[PDB]
């Protein structure tokens, strides 16, 4: 939308990773809904509460189809690791929290209004042609009114730094959530196994104590898990870099030294707080916009006007 | 927008066709997934009751099911939704035959343009109030536009005739649909008897089947039959209105009674037919245009324009 | 969109209730299409077409194939399970379609649709006109708004003559409300009469002994309690819809809607020459008053000959 | 759309919470429709209608057909499964719809919808008006002065039309109260009945004449899943309730029916802005909760001193 | 859309037909994916591996459900003809190729730029007030300057498009490809439409796994795949007929020269020269949709109208 | 969209090929989710842990339905080539990689801003009346817009010529697409033949089933083979198109744009030689339509500035 200017390469590209995490969550959730079962066969030879594993003819188990279904349900509920059962839901939850954390910047009304006003007047100042003559160093009334609007917006925005602290908090939440996700997923990815050994003690209702189950959507889930880890790893790296960038320099202190040194208007003062951070984001997206807007922040440009 | 030329019967048939298409879509979805037949062999092999053992596997049962579905079931019970879809698509395509013709649509656009222009023209109301400047110049331009439209449209004969063709086609299609549906609606029944010769495959040759969706298809057939009946009454009344009063000639004697002017030439052929259309829509437009049709009104307008000039 | 000014709170309420009832109908339709079955078990011991109901326990052997069970299910589902439990979602859908057609008939019926569209256009164009603001405030003005206001003034005068002659819109709205209330009465009668027939356990005596071997089967209808809950929710929604329609009928019958008086308007405003309009125009003005009195307040100045005298004098000064 | 200015952070948060509750309602609905079965196995060792739970192992022969098994499942699902475990997604869907109806009944009720539409139009037109910018600074063209005068009179007429009424504030009162009560009832009955969603249940429905067994052990497979969904639902509702609770406090810590313009009248030169009351005051309070600048530059159109200054500026221009 | 003026009645009819065959494709694909099976029963008594076909008691085949599924899969994959299995996918592929041939004129950038420019100038001429004034045969100075500008655009666009004929060549190429493809579809479909049968005998030699040599299968969605195919064929024929008419319209008149003789005779400006190549073909298509657009655009192409506008702007 | 002018025939053809590949990937994915299985029957007669396979009566394997399901699942997991199982996910992933590589041009903020601002200048220059007057060879408002657009053109020329980020990005995207095409072709052509209908699985579940070796019929085997052949053909087309694009970049220096032809044909013979990134964008807009470049280039001559300033004063 109108916030594309306020979306640097880390914001847009992690959003693409966020939208591709959601695809494997929906794909996994569809798999978990449709055919996530366990085909369980009883172990006739059992030794020490485990399967002894000790022309040819088939082995009669004398079990009904419904006894088989009951064995499947009980061993799926009791002896399948919870990561294998609830991996897609966990991925969906993490992705939804990532989306909420990356969009609450634009949904929170205070920061939403501040960013909207900055974007609107930045665009209408970019549409202004008098910046061309400014940087070279009825239309006059329009330039003066836009100058007044820019100054009165600056006097309102430079007082506080709500946007900067909220963006810091969001990025820190993203990186710590990435750390938790990668840690617990690496810990519990090996629990997704095709063959599992269930022991549920339903000998009264079935006649067998131990069964050896096969989980069809394990390997698929396994590779999906690996895929998820890869995405998360990439995500974390970007978030890590974001931390470094937002700790590289004082983002709350935008210095216009290069622009005021290049142009004739050297009276441009240093911007502070949310306006400074937002101009830093503008510089990240396009240095042209900040340089082109800087001339209306200078009062000797009004002296020219 | 040509909805102004669309009368109430046309839009009524439009929503009826939409409902018919919805019925056909629902029936097709039923046929896709819920349509199945269940066949049990006939003559198998405080009291106690014991079940009859047919000694048949599940695959023999499925083979009997589909062998009796293909043969024993009537073709109407199997292809009713597809026939409904085909007939309702033909109805929808035919519903705007009189609307989609290029020359006819050009005439309709011209007619609605001139009628809206004279309705928006202040001189219509001014002359209506008088009998019972710049705007005079616009009135004279609109009057010569009226004369141009008279010379361009009234001599033709395509509109009423092709509307009659469309109505006749709708009535005939309605009659055929009702006839075949009433003839084949008794074929849709729950219990059927299947006498395929698969004795070498299943041991039995006579089966009693039930069509599980026969009751719902019967209800859908009766609903579509009543919809087609309503469509047919609509088209029959349209035929009655087309043929009872001659739309080749529109009498402006009601305007002659209301407006004091009497030298109003009666419109003829497609002019009369389209004025009948707009009278069915809104007769105020017709009685207000009739004073813009009289040449004596043109002479009076010329006199007033010369006086103002 | 533009017609939202002709829908008062009762019409919006009925529209949303109809949406919820249509959702109920769709949900029941997919439920019936997907999982409406009837699990039937034969009665081993029978006593004159009735089940007798007479060391570890052992299951009863019925010697019936899966296909014989399916045949028994289909036959008992067709023959013995009540028609209400079979056609409840379709009946609900049909009733919602009738209700929605009744509510939206006058919007699609062209004789009233023309009047409604023209009234909408002139009302909004009078609401955003600046002559209304200037007149309600009570020099020099722009030309373009000059002939815009003059065209609006004469088009309102012609639209008054075009609508006041007939009462088709009022008659159509009255007929729609009457049809809706009698439809509600019929639905809330027959649905509450046949709502107790949606039972879980149903006994079927279908006489297929020549094919299955048994005569009486005690079937269980799975989607019966859920269908009873859906029918109760539908009955509650229909009760609300009928109460709203009876309120609409009382609103239409208490006060003559074919007579709208600007006595309050002509007293507050300087212009006391505004006439008391009648018939369909009075009806849609009453509907607008039910939506918002400000639209009628702004439009009423365009009915006064004093306002057009002032406008003509100002236009003569302008030209 | 354009009504976002009237939605504070609590309204946006409740809208998103309603969206996610609707999502879990739909998900539970599909699970309930598709794969809500009840695998029931008879207990062959009955001890006064109780499951006793008592050389290669051999499977237990029950001598039950597949259709007797399905009948047992259906009857013990209808009788012995708790109604919460069967109608949790539908109840959640109904509660979410009630919450959404309470939220949007503000914009759907025709009188309050018209009042809010007029307020949005007037406030936006004042926001984009050039004159207030000059009023914030302390020239205008003839057209700009004319439209500024028209906007001033429109603001006066709006103040006459709206400030008399009090339907909007009462409607927001009632919606917040109903949402709080609904949250309390939801939390009560939910947290009371969540523990009835269990995997292993014992069913005793007396179908011995049709099946041969009196008691059965059933295993509701979705129950554990539903349980966590219920827990998740509770958490969402809790947040919803807390947010609604804040709204109630924000709607009771001060009389929103009385807006004081002391801050603007001491900030700007114009010290004659009258204090506005009733629905106008409440809507301006909500606008302040969204963005204080909107009401900040709206205040200049309420002062008669600014109107006189605009008239004098127009006279100077002409 | 905004390109409907270049789409004649045959083009929109082909679009509608291709939409219907897309519906056929999606319906057949859904049917084939969901409910396309092949129930096969063994022939208990066989004479030289042929089914002998010699109260009553059911025949016991002693086969499990899984053996039946294996038999169904093997006799579905080895003996059912490929046309019955892959008819909806072939229908989808042919429909997609037909749509691609229809829109290759629409998406290919070299001709697409010319189409955008031509449609833009036609729409500007349709809404130009001086165009209506000249058709009626005192102006705004800026309007007169814009009218002279659009005259200059007409001349430069003439010089732009008259030098090449890629547009007409492209349209003829897609017409020829559609005709050839329709011929191929009709030939192979009328050849293979009789291979869709209900009762199919299969001999797959899986006696080591099931115990039977020859089986008889009944393909469920055969007759419904039959009539659809036949009805599909019908649509294709109509498509081909329409395409053939277009081919006739390629050779009835030389589309590379489109004369203005009717336009200049009825109008006052009897001076206009003819157009050629892509301009001529595009004006032919405009006449196919509506001659009024071409006649109205004719007043912006003549030199007498240019002189009249120059004199008017001198007065204006 | 707005970047339609920046998409030549090769880009749009690759876009439609990617859309078709995504369609068949979704088709295969739904097919593998719903109808993919394998019907496995045990070999009753064995010869050294193999399949001996030595009125007729059916063979009684004495297996339950669930033993058959277990056999199917275990043989599907163990003895079935990974290509036949994960081919739909492979084509889906490759199509997504191709689509991301093609659309990374318009998503990277620096290049996205450059292309967007270039598109704005090109559009308003195509709609500029002073472009029309310069082509032929003045209102004060149109003259002001003309001067503003002239200044925007020259400042853009200064701003984009300093660095060739767009050219390098497009070259790297084409190189990545060509390499991906090559890898996809070799591995897919190598691994197509492993999608067979009949597969023998010796998975050693004799303790649970009683049989060691089984013969499986894979139902979605010929369909998967046909989809694989269709995917191979589509990737052939994609790779040939990408190889042509790479040849187009490499045969001639797109970092230099000689305006000799346009400056010779048109009246203005003082048109500067556009170089580096601006040269690359002008080559792209030439590949779309030379008329756009011809009608934009009238704003690069300093002679037209002198005529514009003189006519502004007059
Ligand atoms: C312990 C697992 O226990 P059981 O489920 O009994 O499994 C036993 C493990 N062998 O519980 C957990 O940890 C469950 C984890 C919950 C995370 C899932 C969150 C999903 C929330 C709702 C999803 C929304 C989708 C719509
Ligand atoms: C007799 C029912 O007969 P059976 O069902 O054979 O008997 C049931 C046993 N009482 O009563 C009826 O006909 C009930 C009427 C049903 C009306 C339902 C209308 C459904 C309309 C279908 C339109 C759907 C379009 C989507
Ligand atoms: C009393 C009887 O329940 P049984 O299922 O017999 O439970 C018995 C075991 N306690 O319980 C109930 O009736 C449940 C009441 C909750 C109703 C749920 C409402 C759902 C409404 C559906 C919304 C439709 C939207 C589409």
């Amino acid at each position: 939308p109108a916030y594309r200017i306020l979306k640097p390469w880390w914001d847009v590209f992690t959003d693409y990773i966020s939208i591709v995490m959601l695809m494997i969550a929906v794909f996994g959730g569809t798999l978990q809904v449709d055919q996530d079962k366990m085909i369980c066969l009883p172990c006739k030879w059992v030794t020490k509460d485990s399967c002894n594993d000790s022309g040819p003819t088939g082995i009669k188990y004398d079990l009904d189809r419904h006894q088989y279904n009951y064995v499947d349900a009980v061993c799926y509920e009791n002896r399948l690791h919870w990561f294998a059962k609830y991996f897609p839901y966990l991925v969906l939850l993490h992705t939804l929290i990532f989306l909420a954390c990356s969009n609450f910047w634009f949904k929170f009304p205070r920061t939403s209004s501040k960013l909207e006003h900055f974007v609107s007047i930045l665009l209408k100042c970019f549409d202004s042609p008098w910046t061309t003559r400014a940087l070279s160093e009825k239309e006059g009334e329009q330039a003066k009114a836009l100058f007044e609007k820019v100054k009165k917006f600056r006097t309102h925005v430079e007082e506080g730094d709500i946007v900067y602290r909220l963006y810091m908090r969001q990025t820190i939440i993203k990186v710590i959530k990435f750390a938790l996700i990668i840690c617990y997923t690496v810990y519990y990815v090996h629990n997704i196994k095709f063959d599992v050994d269930c022991t549920v003690d339903i000998e009264s209702l079935t006649g067998y104590r131990t069964y050896r189950c096969a989980h069809p959507l394990a390997t698929l889930f396994k590779i999906l898990a690996s895929f998820y880890i890869s995405l998360v790893i990439f995500y974390g790296l970007i978030c890590m870099y974001t931390l470094w960038w937002m700790l590289r320099r004082s983002l709350k202190k935008y210095s216009f030294e290069s622009i005021r040194e290049e142009s004739s208007y050297s009276d441009i003062p240093d911007v502070k707080n949310d306006f400074a951070f937002m101009l830093h984001l503008i510089d990240q997206y396009d240095p042209l916009y900040s340089k082109r807007f800087a001339v209306f922040l200078s009062e000797v440009s009004e002296n020219k006007l | 927008a040509f909805r102004v030329l669309k009368p109430w019967w046309d839009v009524f048939t439009d929503y009826l066709s939409v409902a018919m298409l919805m019925i056909g879509v629902f029936g097709c979805t039923l046929q896709v997934m819920q349509d199945k037949i269940i066949c049990l062999p006939k003559r198998v092999q405080t009291v106690e009751m014991k079940g009859l053992k047919t000694d048949l596997d599940l695959q023999q049962y499925s083979f009997i099911n589909q062998m009796c579905y293909e043969r024993a079931l009537h073709w109407y019970a199997k292809y009713f939704p597809y026939l409904v879809l085909i007939h309702t698509l033909v109805f929808m395509l035919c519903s705007n035959f009189w609307f989609k013709f290029p020359g006819s649509s050009s005439k309709i656009e011209h007619f609605i343009s001139i009628l809206g222009k004279c309705f928006d023209s202040p001189w219509t109301t001014r002359a209506l109030s008088e009998v019972s400047k710049k705007e005079g110049e616009q009135a004279k331009a609109l009057f010569e536009k009226v004369k141009k439209f008279r010379l361009h449209v009234e001599e033709g004969d395509i509109l009423y005739a092709m509307y009659v063709r469309q109505t006749v086609l709708k009535v005939i299609k309605f009659l055929i649909i009702i006839a075949y549906n009433s003839a084949l609606v008794s074929k849709v029944q729950f219990t059927v008897d299947c006498n395929v010769d698969i004795q070498d495959m299943t041991g039995y040759k006579n089966f009693s089947c039930n069509h599980t969706m026969a009751h719902l298809f019967s209800k859908l057939s009766f609903c579509y039959l009543c919809f087609v009946s309503i469509y047919g009454l609509t088209c029959l009344y349209t035929l009655y209105w087309l043929f009872y009063r001659s739309l080749r000639e529109y009498s402006f004697e009601y305007v002659r009674q209301e407006t004091g002017i009497d030298d109003i030439p009666d419109v003829k052929n497609d002019f009369a037919f389209m004025l009948h259309m707009i009278d069915q829509y809104d007769p105020l437009y017709s009685k207000r245009f009739a004073v813009f049709l009289s040449e004596v009104s043109e002479n009076k307008l010329k006199q007033l324009n010369l006086n103002n000039e």
